[PDB]
């Protein structure tokens, strides 16, 4: 079967089946509970709008990103985001598809372990693999050497690679990124 | 004196001949490559690098 190449990121979740050119569904990763009271009855008001739906009703929501700086600070919301990504934006049950998450360098271990535990227990995938976000960006350029500066929205990290041999002692991770520029 | 000069020159010439025989023998090992260029103005491949 085909593999699911998900990419959590921080600010935009990008996902799609392996072997294409562009991600199938790209949508902000925000989960916003309503904050006002609500008087219309039977309007079908949900308790949390996630993804791109909460960028249209954002006038009466309190959007809150579940990923602060690479690390994940609110596991329930992240689980909700993943569930939405699998079932509504791709409509493929995870029981029949390998997954390939991505993770920033130098992140806490507990984050990665919890990620794999969720993927194996809740969604019950057949097999998942976690890859460093810079090696992939080096794949896409068709190179095999080079030093890649991957300035995302959560964290900016700079992984040098030569001839396929990564240099673990030369990774410089800096926490200034797009969110701090927005602020 | 002439005999001594003749024997010394004979030995020297024999040694020089022994050397020079192989000196001329395998002197074509100098054949190597020059690695010229052609500007490769006809490469139109696709992005499918999976072998790396
Ligand atoms: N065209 C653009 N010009 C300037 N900044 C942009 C543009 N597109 C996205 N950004 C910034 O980059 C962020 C998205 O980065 P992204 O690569 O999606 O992060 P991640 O690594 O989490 O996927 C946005 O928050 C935005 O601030
Ligand atoms: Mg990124």
């Amino acid at each position: 079967t085909t593999a699911l190449v998900c990419d959590n990121g921080s600010g935009l979740v990008k996902a799609g089946f392996a072997g294409d050119d562009a991600p199938r569904a790209v949508f902000p990763s925000i989960v916003g509970r309503p904050r006002h009271q609500g008087v219309m009855v039977g309007m079908g008001q949900k308790d949390s709008y996630v993804g791109d739906e909460a960028q249209s009703k954002r006038g009466i929501l309190t959007l809150k990103y579940p990923i602060e700086h690479g690390i994940i600070t609110n596991w329930d919301d992240m689980e909700k985001i993943w569930h939405h990504t699998f079932y509504n934006e791709l409509r493929v049950a995870p029981e029949e598809h390998p997954t390939l998450l991505t993770e920033a360098p130098l992140n806490p271990k507990a984050n990665r372990e919890k990620m794999t535990q969720i993927m194996f227990e809740t969604f019950n995938v057949p097999a998942m693999y976690v890859a460093i976000q810079a090696v992939l960006s080096l794949y896409a350029s068709g190179r095999t050497t080079g030093i890649v500066l991957d300035s995302g929205d959560g964290v900016t990290h700079n992984v040098p690679i030569y001839e396929g041999y990564a240099l673990p002692h030369a990774i410089m991770r800096l926490d200034l990124a797009g969110r701090d520029l927005t602020d | 004196l002439g005999t001594r000069a003749k024997e010394s020159l004979d030995l020297r010439a024999h040694l020089k001949q022994v050397k020079k025989e192989d000196i001329e023998k395998e002197n074509r090992e100098v054949g190597d490559w020059r690695k010229n260029i052609d500007a490769l103005s006809g490469m139109e491949g696709r992005k499918k690098k999976f072998e790396g």
